[PDB]
């Protein structure tokens, strides 16, 4: 089928673009009810808890923001008592009762501080020549509650330090660290951090067993007494940062509760409204259109008609360098403009690259018609992931059933890549049978490919390319072909479609436009199609065309100008080919 | 750099 523009389009009409937005701030964690209604539950239960999302989502930011909105019981005072000369505990008394404590002894009816009193009783009966509790915390109310964000989580950071006064040292010598300042509250660690510090384990210790040990230096040591640990602990991460910690059994029984946010939310009005207030909360003087525009580049970066990115700091990101270019003002221009220059950045290898392909340095076709060949379309592996043509030619010779990926053998192919060529081989044998075994050898070769390749993307290509080898039928070089197909020669969906498909559009404008130039995809891409403001007027121009298709022999009838059937068509072509190819093998 | 397909 032949997708018109209007099919392709699929931005958000714009009215009223310089009328500045005014909306209410969307409540945190807007369109992630699994990770919010997870976290209600660790708060309800006092669970510990971690969140897991990829990078830039806002994890941190939106955590801090609904724990704001949390009351809890003013915190205990806290303090380190000694009950020895070289021993001290961890006490809590209710709040603002330490300072009546720390001034009856300040001297020389607080029932909690009784074993430290006990203690506190000899110079008199010795002349015997470091007493004096030492306050951690206290605060004047649990609302908020206390919230610890310790993104650095080395082992005095999370357990205080002793210092040493020369060397003796004392309960007063003892700072606190993160651990002790979120008693009755929130501790909030990264779980990078936790493993690239090596903090894991004394944090289970903590955790499991209540040991909090100040950091000391290698004279003498006070010990100090284990204590009931009262926080909670929200660990942040990526799904990669957690599978370290996932292998540990420990690390499932103290973190109960997952609360993961999804990469994307449904593009929705409602979302692009609460993205809109969200903006003008960070400070942003957005428009209606700077609003939109921004809302369709979230849905682009999906790769996604009816999802848009959730990643709350890229498109803040985006946004302040957009404000640059309209002078403070997020306008749908300023938006564009600065979607076009992070591109023209980054340009640099497509220049390069289009540049040798002009020079006739990387030999490309997008006009006429050939043989056993195809433009397919590749993705480079550096960001921002530039699509690109590449050559692909199938060559047939009698022979004994082989299908030869050049580029597998030659070690460039990578294992998706080998299964896809297995596949089309599949599909080959069982669909043309009459002569016994396949009468061919086939090979396929990425022309001026010198790096390595990996995915199924190549299958169609590779499979059209085979069938036109085999039965000599040219095919037009101004549509480039992407797809992955199965053993019965269904078209399945690729990745990275937009690129793909821009990536040859590029081409042919450098190359000059024919007015017939194309790509052929998946029927099943249709939903990922998001395609830049460039190509979809061409479409419109009638400059550019795409099909979708969801057969293979779909996509060789648009290629070969021609129908499978009404015998003059390319099957009837094909069997010939195998007949002259069986009879040059036998006889 | 490596390519995808």
């Amino acid at each position: 089928m032949r997708l018109s523009y209007e099919a392709l389009e699929w931005r958000t009409p714009i009215e009223n673009s310089t009328e500045p937005v005014s909306l209410p701030p969307p409540p945190p964690f807007f369109g992630q009810e699994r990770a919010r209604e997870a976290l209600e539950l660790a708060i309800r239960g006092g669970f510990h808890a971690y969140l897991v999302g990829p990078p830039s989502l806002g994890k941190h930011e939106a955590l801090l923001a609904y724990l704001s909105t949390q009351s809890v019981e003013t915190p205990p005072d806290l303090l380190y008592v000694p009950l020895s000369e070289r021993k001290v505990a961890v006490l809590t008394l209710p709040s603002g009762q330490e300072i009546h404590l720390a001034e009856a002894v300040e001297g020389l009816r607080f029932p909690q501080a009784r074993a430290y009193l006990e203690a506190l009783r000899r110079y008199a009966e010795t002349g015997e020549p470091q007493w004096r509790p030492n306050l951690l915390t206290s605060s004047s109310s649990g609302t908020p509650p206390p919230i610890v964000y310790e993104p650095y989580a080395t082992a005095p950071r999370l357990f205080g330090r002793l210092d040493y006064l020369v060397w003796s040292t004392n309960v007063s010598l003892i700072r606190p660290g993160a651990v002790h300042r979120a008693q009755g509250g929130y501790l909030i660690l990264d779980a990078l951090s936790l493993k690239r510090e090596g903090t894991w384990e004394a944090f289970k210790r903590a955790l499991r067993n209540g040991q909090v040990e100040p950091v000391t230096e290698p004279p003498a040591g006070l010990e100090v007494e284990p204590f009931p640990i009262q926080m909670q602990v929200i660990l942040v991460g990526t799904p990669e940062a957690f599978e370290g910690l996932e292998e540990d059994p420990a690390f499932s029984e103290l973190f109960r509760i997952r609360a993961e946010f999804s990469p994307t939310l449904p593009a929705s009005p409602e979302n692009c409204t609460a993205l809109g207030g969200w903006l003008l909360a960070q400070g942003f003087q957005l428009t209606q259109g700077g609003l939109t525009r921004l809302y369709d580049e979230a849905r682009r970066m999906a790769e996604q008609r009816d999802r848009m990115d959730a990643r709350l700091v890229e498109i803040r990101a985006l946004a302040e360098e957009a404000a640059v270019l309209g002078g403070g003002l997020l306008t749908a221009e300023s938006v564009e403009q600065a979607i076009a220059a992070r591109e023209h950045r980054s340009f640099l290898s497509e220049e390069e690259f289009l540049r040798a392909v002009q020079e006739g340095v990387i030999r490309l076709r997008t006009t006429g018609r050939a043989v056993g060949e195809v433009n397919s379309l590749v993705v480079v592996e550096a960001a921002p992931y530039w699509g690109r043509p590449a050559r692909l030619t199938a060559r047939a010779a009698p022979g004994r059933d082989h299908l030869i990926s050049i580029d597998r053998e030659a070690g460039l192919g990578g294992q998706i890549f080998h299964k896809a060529v297995l596949t089309l081989a599949g599909y080959l044998r069982s669909r043309y049978i009459e002569h016994g075994s396949l009468p061919v050898t086939i090979s396929l070769a990425f022309e001026q490919n010198y790096v390595s390749i990996e995915g199924a993307s190549a299958g169609l290509a590779e499979l059209v390319a085979a069938l036109s080898a085999i039965g000599n039928l040219p095919l037009r070089q101004d549509l480039a072909v992407t797809g992955a197909v199965d053993q019965t020669g269904k078209v399945l969906a690729v990745g990275a479609i937009n690129a793909k498909v821009e990536g040859f559009f590029r081409v042919c404008k450098a190359l000059g436009l024919s007015g017939t130039q194309g790509v052929i995809l998946p029927e099943a891409n249709l939903a990922n199609l998001t395609l830049r403001a460039e190509v979809l007027e061409a479409v419109r121009a009638g400059q550019f065309h795409i099909y979708a298709v969801e057969t293979a022999e779909q996509a060789l009838e648009i290629l070969a100008g021609a129908r499978m059937e009404g015998f003059r068509g390319l099957q009837e072509k094909i069997r010939a080919g195998l007949e002259a190819f069986a009879r040059l093998e036998e006889g | 750099a490596p390519e995808a397909v």
